[PDB]
């Protein structure tokens, strides 16, 4: 079976930058085709036979290459191009797809808006406590978080959830959950969420103390 | 108007079997092959097999020959895939596809299905526990206030968290859920004007189709 | 988006014109053989056995080895192999007529080859496609198409023979009329094939496949001639056997490929039968011209 490798795996581009994505096979591929998938939707055929365009595909997309190297080029990328692109061959069975290339939208960097919410009283009555750290509207995607108890680092029970690029401002978000027992939450009073991001060298620290309620 | 209709999600138990269906309408059913594609979250698209509705000829994947089995009922114009011995590595989205392709009049077009999020469960359906989150009073009061309601301990996916019955559409960050101890936890955030929060009630409601549980909870400041 | 199809108008016209061609060519050729000579050639299987052995032991093997040593893809190798195992055609009969051959051997050879194809195509297909095709290929074989091809070959020739034997006078008139209508159907087929090859230029194919499709008919001609010569056959029987071995049927390959695979997997191979027929016709015409030049000198 032919194994295709797609590069780059993840990318970022501006609305107007010329962009090229490459797919290299492990054997001679007679024609290569390209599929586009917008997040929360099924894949759609974009370019077939290495040069043709399916119905509805804008004329900004082109394909080239041969042998074991093919390329998809967008001349003037627009805001409606941030998606996932896959290369696909159906000439040498079995049909195989590429790994996938995520084309995103570039913007100016932004700083996270770190927030802290106290554990709910109902959760404490139940017997647990989930400390929540909410980081919103930061660019780029890369960011690190740290949970500190009374000034002491603790990475146990940290659950991190990302988001995807927003259609409005093309930013990201983050949720950090620290799940502990009620007794564990009673043992300490100061909880600090620290965010390290490219925008600011000094981490953004949000503190909450249950001693003062 | 070619359209292929599929179910939304089918939870099964490990070692059991499932029969996914794809119902077609708007085109001559016995004129194009039907292909089945698998998309695992984290991996890429995989091609399972093809079936010809008018002949029954079937090409399969090398690694999906003993697992999948495509059938056709031309009376209702429906295609079926039977998955058997479903392990944990069989949780993915399954699409049914048809490709219109003419080299005489050179042209191509795709028609996909919305997908069927098959998830092996091995666990009982659980209703959510929507613990509300209220910003602390010590925090500075600002024109824009963030409100959330952590949703914990429920199964299986999907789920919908919406504020004021969908009245709010901007600033609603619905974070993807995360699996721990066979239960997936999700949290949401909404940014609202400072005046609106104590003047107009902002209630987040969570709908679980599988348990059919609809829970509405408002956000109020912590009063002690 | 609405139409989704509409390639019928030219394909059906070409099919009906080719059917009329075959009917009238068989009509015009059935006045050149005698029933007694046909049974004389049938009762002695020397030519029939050699032709069948060549066509079903060397042509599939030649196609398989050419595909293996030419580094061809799965679909291309399958196409060349199905073309290799196909029965003989009626271009063989036409060429034998134009090469001064035993037309009593031609019809019997073609009919026996077609019946042996009905019998043996699943067997050869399975044996030689166990490697390049995961699924089964025995079902895709067009038995009904082969049967109707046999009927369309036999009926006009039989009625022409009985017309010539019983009413010699009507033979010349019907032959002249058939030639007249064939003259126009020829330009029709020529223009349709010109359009088809013009489009095939835009949707080009693998040139290794072109090399293999050029090599196959020449190898078939040479091996048939050598096998007939080594078996101590007649001067014209040798040419008849070689020309029957060289020419193969390509409609069966197209039908099998269309049934077995989706249209997008075939793709450029939609015009493979046309290319194979073009190569067969060119090489046969070259050999006929060479033989006629040698005979005149």
């Amino acid at each position: 079976d032919i194994v295709m490798t797609q590069s780059p795996a993840i990318m970022s581009a501006s609305p107007g930058q010329k962009v090229t994505i490459t797919c290299s096979a492990s054997s001679s591929v007679n024609y290569m085709h390209w599929y586009q998938q917008k997040l929360g939707s099924s894949p759609k055929l974009w370019i077939y036979d290495t040069s043709k365009l399916a119905l509805g595909v804008p004329a900004r997309f082109s394909g080239s290459g041969s042998g074991t190297s093919y390329s998809l080029t967008i001349s003037s990328m627009e805001a409606e191009d941030a998606a996932s692109y896959f290369c696909h061959q159906w000439s040498s069975y079995p049909r195989t797809f590429g790994g996938g290339t995520k084309l995103e939208i570039k913007r100016a960097d932004a700083a996270p808006t770190v927030s802290i919410f106290p554990p709910s009283s109902e959760q404490l009555t139940s017997g647990g406590a989930s400390v929540v750290c909410f980081l919103n509207n930061f660019y780029p995607k890369d960011i690190n978080v740290k949970w500190k108890i009374d000034g002491s680092e603790r990475q146990n029970g940290v659950l991190n959830s990302w988001t995807d690029q927003d259609s409005k401002d093309s930013t990201y978000s983050m949720s950090s959950t620290l799940t502990l027992t009620k007794d564990e939450y009673e043992r300490h009073n100061s909880y600090t969420c620290e965010a390290t991001h490219k925008t600011s060298t000094s981490p953004i620290v949000k503190s909450f103390n249950r001693n003062e309620c | 108007e070619v359209q292929l209709q599929q179910p939304g999600a089918e939870l099964v138990k490990p070692g059991a079997s499932v029969k996914l269906s794809c119902k077609t309408s708007g085109y001559t059913f016995t004129n194009y092959w039907m292909k089945w594609v698998k998309q695992r979250p984290g991996q890429g698209l995989e091609w399972i097999g093809e079936i010809n509705p008018s002949n029954g000829g079937t090409n399969y994947n090398g690694k999906f020959k003993s697992k999948a089995s495509l059938t056709v009922d031309k009376s209702s114009s429906t295609a079926y895939m039977q998955l058997s011995s479903l392990t944990s590595e069989d949780s993915a989205v399954y699409y049914c596809t048809i490709l219109v392709y003419d080299a005489y009049y050179v042209f191509a077009m795709d028609y996909w299905g919305l997908g069927t999020s098959v998830t092996v469960s091995s666990a009982k359906t659980t209703p959510p526990s929507v613990y509300p989150l209220a910003p602390g009073s010590a925090a500075q009061t600002n024109s824009m206030v963030t409100l959330g309601c952590l949703v914990k301990g429920y199964f299986p996916e999907p789920v919908t968290v919406t504020w004021n019955s969908g009245s709010l559409s901007s600033g609603v960050h619905t974070f993807p859920a995360v699996l721990q101890s066979d239960l997936y936890t999700l949290s949401s955030s909404v940014t609202v004007p400072s005046s609106t929060w104590p003047s107009e009630t902002v209630t987040c409601n969570v709908a679980h189709p599988a348990s059919s549980t609809k829970v509405d909870k408002k956000i109020v400041p912590r009063d002690c | 988006l609405p139409p989704n199809f509409g390639k019928r108008p030219t394909d059906l016209a070409l099919s009906v014109i080719l059917v009329f061609m075959l009917f009238f060519i068989m009509l015009s050729l059935g006045c050149t053989m005698e029933f007694s000579k046909i049974k004389a050639h049938l009762w002695k299987p020397k030519g029939l056995a050699i032709a069948l052995v060549a066509q079903y032991g060397i042509m599939p093997l030649t196609a398989f080895v050419l595909g293996k040593v030419f580094r061809l893809k799965n679909i291309e190798a399958l196409a060349i192999l199905v073309c290799g195992c196909s029965p003989g055609g009626n271009l063989s009969n036409v060429f034998s007529l134009a090469m001064k051959g035993d037309m009593n051997l031609s019809i019997v050879m073609t009919t026996c080859s077609t019946f042996c194809a009905l019998g043996m195509m699943p067997l050869l297909l399975y044996i030689y496609s166990r490697g390049i095709y995961d699924g089964d290929l025995k079902d895709k074989v067009p038995y009904k198409g082969i049967v109707i091809s046999l009927v369309l070959v036999l009926i006009p020739c039989t009625i022409g023979i009985v017309l010539k034997s019983k009413r010699p006078q009507y033979m010349r008139y019907v032959i002249k009329g058939g030639m007249i209508i064939i003259l126009l159907c020829s330009v029709a087929v020529t223009v349709l094939s010109a359009i088809n090859v013009g489009k095939s230029i835009m949707f080009a194919m693998t040139p290794l496949l072109i090399a293999t499709s050029s090599l196959m008919p020449f190898i078939g001609f040479l091996l048939g001639y050598v096998l007939s010569a080594l078996f101590c056959l007649n001067g014209r029987c040798r040419r008849t056997v070689s020309m029957e071995t060289g020419c193969q049927n390509v409609q069966l390959c197209s039908t099998i490929l269309n049934v077995a695979f989706p249209p997008e997997v075939i793709g450029p191979l939609f015009f493979f039968p046309l290319l194979y027929m073009i190569f067969q016709l060119g090489e046969g015409l070259l050999l006929i011209a060479i033989f006629w030049c040698y005979e005149k000198f």
